[PDB]
């Protein structure tokens, strides 16, 4: 039994994403109050938003969260950092998003093959940008970074986050 | 270049039937033909495998809703008729190209037995492309390499190979 407590307010999308994603592999339970952390030995926390996706991607190896070289490993991490600082609050997002939407050219999955933490971390961070909002109702946006953003959208367990969170 | 025999025990392995049926051919267009264990005679490309997709017991590749079934007919009849391609397949790829710009799959947002099609149909043209070509037909090159390494499908195939960015 491994439990995330999620700030009510402001849940951390792509948190629940990745526990949505991993429930038919480990035990977890989500509460809500306080502030956005998960206890996993409860001597041993997590509390930061990178943290808590690499830890349960790592737990759930049944789920293939964290993907299957090193390579893409790599890569996973490289898109949690580059969503928490060049997505995180905007400055030069023409060209933060120009990149999002360059790499998505050829790729269904930031991963190469299938849903890995990359997904969940930048889609997630994305949706909170208002900046990027705004792209949208203006319907000037990156074509590639639209059918993934909506593909994503679209899915399964991405629909049961909004829901319950919106 | 491919048998639509032959692409038919190709199917029955993307889908992971077990079982591997005798097929036929009749004509000089060369149409696939089932001695059927459930009927009359099966014939042609998209009959057989629709009923293969049955016989797998994965419904879901035709598409759930009225509407996605009605656009899985759509690329299967495109498949028998601009498909099996000889002056210019550029028109076909230009077109596609800008069906794919908002589109994963050929349905919109889903998996089906148009993706499986398409792709083989096309798989002959989009080996002998160009590095050029590739970049200017984007999106057929990124849901070509998406359906490559779907599982199961590629088979015994040739790999195409795509620029990652």
């Amino acid at each position: 039994t491994l439990s995330l407590t999620v700030n009510s307010g402001d849940p951390p999308l792509g948190a629940l994403l990745a526990v949505e994603h991993v429930k038919d592999d480990v035990s977890i339970s989500v509460e809500e109050g306080k502030e956005n952390i998960l206890h996993v030995s409860e001597n041993v926390i997590f509390t930061d938003v990178n943290s808590i996706l690499r830890y349960l991607a790592r737990v759930a190896t049944t789920a293939g969260l964290y993907g299957s070289n090193l390579m893409e490993h790599t890569e996973i991490d490289h898109w949690l950092e580059f969503s928490a600082t060049k997505l995180s609050s905007s400055d030069s997002f023409t060209s933060t998003i120009n990149e999002l939407n360059h790499s998505l050219s050829l790729r269904t999955y930031l991963v190469g093959n299938s849903l890995s933490l990359a997904d969940l971390s930048v889609w997630a961070t994305l949706k909170g940008n208002a900046a990027w909002q705004e792209q949208l109702k203006q319907k000037k946006a990156p074509v590639h970074v639209k059918r993934w953003f909506g593909f994503l959208e679209a899915q399964q367990a991405f629909q049961s986050v909004g829901t319950k969170w919106d | 270049h491919m048998a639509a025999a032959a692409e038919l025990s190709l199917l029955e392995k993307s889908l992971g039937l077990s079982k591997g049926n005798k097929y036929s051919a009749q004509g000089e267009r060369q149409i696939p033909v089932l001695q059927t264990n459930n009927g009359p005679s099966l014939t042609g490309l998209t009959t057989i495998a629709a009923h293969l997709v049955k016989q797998a017991n994965k419904e879901y590749l035709l598409g759930s809703t009225a509407e996605e079934k009605a656009i899985v007919q759509q690329w299967l009849e495109y498949r028998v008729t601009q498909v099996d391609s000889k002056n210019d397949i550029h028109t076909l790829l230009k077109d596609l190209n800008s069906y794919l710009e908002d589109k994963v799959y050929l349905t919109g947002y889903n998996f089906t037995l148009a993706d499986i099609l398409l792709y083989y149909g096309l798989h002959r043209f989009i080996v002998d492309l160009t590095v050029q070509e590739k970049e200017k037909y984007l999106n057929v090159s990124r849901w070509f390499c998406h359906i490559q390494h779907y599982p199961g499908i590629r088979q015994h195939l040739s790999s195409v190979v795509f620029i990652k960015n």
